[PDB]
């Protein structure tokens, strides 16, 4: 008998749940390709281990 | 479990992990020209070097002074270990989420 | 109840939109009046131009930008030893083609003549690690032999 | 869990009792409810074709076939179901072969339909392998240029609406009006 | 009631959350992808990398 309240309620949920996906591509898929360091350790004397 | 239900994210944390190793071994091997296009391999003492220019320190003062550089960046990328270690407050904003 | 719902989700959703103008404000501000060199702001690449167009509730940016193509190989020398000194290049990278060394430009293959006024002289050359061995030329000194 | 002789139920969320106590033979057995979860619906646009699969959302589904005339059930029980971390998949075929993903189904799995076409489940990839020729003495200049133009939208504005209260509550009406000041 | 307050608190805090991720989207593409000139952007002091 309330109509349409419960509709609205997952409607919004389901809008934040997008954009939190939304949210994590946006800040770490900045790069095209996957690139992988050489296995000498090289770097003038620089350990990023 | 009263129509309560949590759903799993869409990038798992291994992809994230993979994400930044991407960026990392690009940084590393190529400094910003993988961002702007096509990677290119650069030398990394040599980047450094790029990198003093750009913030209006010449280049020979890093050749000059390379080990100690070295040094100081391995002794400091040591330190934060501890440093977000020794303080349980470090890591706060995530769990006041 | 109903009215009530209805203006609190048009309140959030009026933050959200005047977030995106501000967004969009500071772009024209930085992108189309000037030239701007943070990273990825203006697009993918070195940014140049860019040109606004509106559109119905926005507007849409068209960004120029310059993309480098085609690379090729080469050897580095952090500097070059000469008569016990060591010469950097003013701006520019110390290149070889195999056989001989010249100095280019970073984002563009521009081979030239390693002179006194493309390098400087700072210190000895004991100091730097792996630097290479070679001949600097001084413009003045064929003139007055001439 | 070991019920003390005087007690009946049992309470952790103090709204529901897990457990209870059997009134003729003094055993103490828990509650738990019995199984919940959303039901979508993965489609390709009726473009492209008319078949679907369903995902039963955080369920394992040795009870989907009972859950719940409209009693598809097991929709096509030839297309082999599996669990994923968001349910299990039924209607689609799994496929080792990695691509980026277009419909984002949960916990790295995508669907796409393609090539005959189906529905097919995969893990997404993450994009083209590649590694940079790094060297201590290797230096790559490019040798041309090109000029690239890109497009970027922002909204700016939103629609102007009034709304009038008494209109809307109590629309040419007195003793509406009278009641709601 | 009860419901239509957790989701209108849900959503304040998703809009919150949306603007740190933007911000975070900006510092990976200014100081991890280039060099930044910008002051205290990427730290106390001249940015290195
Ligand atoms: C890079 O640094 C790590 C330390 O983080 C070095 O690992 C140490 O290696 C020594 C001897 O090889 C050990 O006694 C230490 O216990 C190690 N420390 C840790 C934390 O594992 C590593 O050897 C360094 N690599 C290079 C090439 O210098
Ligand atoms: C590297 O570049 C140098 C400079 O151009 C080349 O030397 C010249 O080669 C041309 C042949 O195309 C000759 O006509 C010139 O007389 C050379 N100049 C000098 C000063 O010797 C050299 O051949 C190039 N090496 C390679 C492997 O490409
Ligand atoms: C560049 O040329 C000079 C030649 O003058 C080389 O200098 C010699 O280095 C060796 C090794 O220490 C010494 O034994 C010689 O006495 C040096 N020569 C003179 C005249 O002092 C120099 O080694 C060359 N550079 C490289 C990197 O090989
Ligand atoms: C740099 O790349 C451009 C392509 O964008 C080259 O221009 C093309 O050159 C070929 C033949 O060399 C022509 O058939 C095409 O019509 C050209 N394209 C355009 C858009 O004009 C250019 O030659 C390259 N430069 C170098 C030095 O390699
Ligand atoms: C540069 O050298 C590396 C060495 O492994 C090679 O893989 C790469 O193809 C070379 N690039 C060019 C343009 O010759
Ligand atoms: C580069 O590495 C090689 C070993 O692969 C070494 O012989 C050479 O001295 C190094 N050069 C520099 C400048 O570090
Ligand atoms: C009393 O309980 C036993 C089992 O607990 C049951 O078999 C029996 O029928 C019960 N008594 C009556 C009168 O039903
Ligand atoms: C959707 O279907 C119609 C019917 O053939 C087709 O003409 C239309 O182009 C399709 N839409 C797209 C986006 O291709
Ligand atoms: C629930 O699924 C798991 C696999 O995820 C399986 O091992 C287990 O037997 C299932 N439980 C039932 C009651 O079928
Ligand atoms: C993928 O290949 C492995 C063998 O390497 C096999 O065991 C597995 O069943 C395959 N999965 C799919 C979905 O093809």
């Amino acid at each position: 008998q309330y109509g349409s309240f419960c509709t609205q309620l997952n409607r919004a949920l389901t809008g934040i749940a997008v954009e939190q996906d939304k949210n994590t591509q946006e800040v770490f898929a900045q790069v095209k390709q996957i690139y992988k360091t050489p296995p000498i350790k090289d770097f003038g004397g620089f350990n990023f281990s | 479990f009263n129509g309560l239900t949590v759903l799993p994210p869409l990038l798992t944390d291994e992809m994230i992990a993979q994400y930044t190793s991407a960026l990392l071994a690009g940084t590393i091997t190529s400094g910003w020209t993988f961002g702007a296009g096509p990677a290119l391999q650069i030398p990394f003492p040599m980047q450094m070097a790029y990198r003093f220019n750009g913030i209006g320190v010449t280049q020979n003062v890093l050749y000059e002074n390379q080990k100690l550089i070295a040094n100081q960046f391995n002794s400091a990328i040591g330190k934060i270990q501890d440093s977000l270690s020794s303080t349980p407050s470090a890591l706060g904003k995530l769990q006041d989420v | 109840q109903s009215l009530q719902t209805y203006v609190t989700q048009q309140l959030i959703r009026a933050a959200e939109i005047r977030a995106s103008a501000n967004l969009a404000a500071t772009k024209m501000s930085e992108c189309v009046l000037g030239q701007s060199k943070r990273v990825d702001f203006c697009g993918k690449g070195y940014h140049l131009m860019s040109f606004p167009q509106s559109a119905p509730h926005g507007v849409v940016f068209l960004h120029v930008t310059y993309v480098p193509a085609q690379e090729k190989n080469f050897t580095t020398a952090p500097a070059i030893c000469h008569d016990g000194k060591a010469h950097f290049p003013r701006e520019g990278v110390f290149v070889s083609n195999g056989t001989h060394w010249f100095v280019t430009q970073r984002n563009f293959y521009e081979p030239q003549i390693i002179t006194t006024d493309n390098t400087f002289v700072s210190g000895n050359c004991d100091v730097v690690i792996g630097i290479v061995n070679n001949t600097v030329y001084d413009p003045l000194q064929p003139e007055l032999d001439s | 869990k070991k019920f003390l002789p005087f007690q009946q139920f049992g309470r952790d969320i103090a709204d529901t009792t897990d457990a209870v106590r059997d009134p003729q033979t003094l055993e103490i057995l828990d509650i738990t409810p019995c199984s919940f979860g959303g039901v979508s619906v993965i489609t390709p646009g009726t473009n492209t074709s008319n078949q679907v699969a369903v995902l039963y959302q955080g369920v394992n589904c040795t009870e989907v076939p009972v859950a719940i005339t409209p009693t598809w059930r097991v929709y096509s029980t030839g297309s082999n179901v599996f669990q994923t971390r968001a349910g299990c998949l039924i209607g689609a075929e799994h496929v080792n072969n990695s691509y980026e993903c277009d419909i984002p189904i949960g916990a790295g799995i995508c669907a796409s339909y393609q090539t005959s076409q189906s529905i097919i489940a995969y893990t997404m990839s993450l994009g083209a392998e590649n590694s940079v020729a790094y060297s201590n003495n290797s230096i790559a200049i490019p040798t041309n240029f090109t000029i690239s133009v890109t497009t970027e939208i922002l909204p700016v504005s939103m629609t102007k609406t009034s709304v009038d209260c008494t209109m809307y509550i109590c629309g040419d009406s007195t003793e509406c009006s009278n009641l709601l000041l």
